[PDB]
């Protein structure tokens, strides 16, 4: 992320530069979800 | 009626204490795990590695 016009910096591992390269935003978080993923099989197995 | 239940409960309590001391030592939480080989992704992970 270009903090200034002359010097480029970083937002860190957690944050990412925006599309406009004007700020640092928190990256989306990912986890196992029930919405059409590999979890339907385990859910059915647990229910059975 | 007694000895089997007593022994099983003793083993269960030993394990419960051994894990409760670990949870006391290491506070639970969630971490934003990231990989440099992939990046652009954040994984919400249970604090236990
Ligand atoms: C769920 C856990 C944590 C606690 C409850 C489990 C224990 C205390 C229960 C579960 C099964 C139970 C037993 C089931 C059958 C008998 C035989 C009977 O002639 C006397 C009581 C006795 C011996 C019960 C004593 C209490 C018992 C051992
Ligand atoms: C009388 C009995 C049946 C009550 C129920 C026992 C169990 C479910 C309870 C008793 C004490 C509890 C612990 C007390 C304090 C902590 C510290 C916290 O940072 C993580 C959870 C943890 C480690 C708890 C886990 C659940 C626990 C072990």
């Amino acid at each position: 992320y270009l903090a200034d016009e002359f010097t480029c910096m970083d937002c860190g591992s957690g944050q990412w530069p925006t599309a406009d390269l004007t700020g640092c935003y928190d990256l989306p978080e990912d986890y196992i979800r029930w919405e059409d993923a590999w979890a339907i099989g385990p859910v059915t197995i647990a229910c059975l | 009626p007694s000895s089997q239940v007593f022994i099983c409960l003793g083993l269960i309590l030993v394990q419960i204490v051994m894990v409760s001391v670990w949870l006391i030592l290491e506070a639970p939480g969630t971490r934003r795990y990231t990989l440099a080989e992939k990046r652009e992704t954040v994984i919400l992970k249970c604090n236990v590695k």
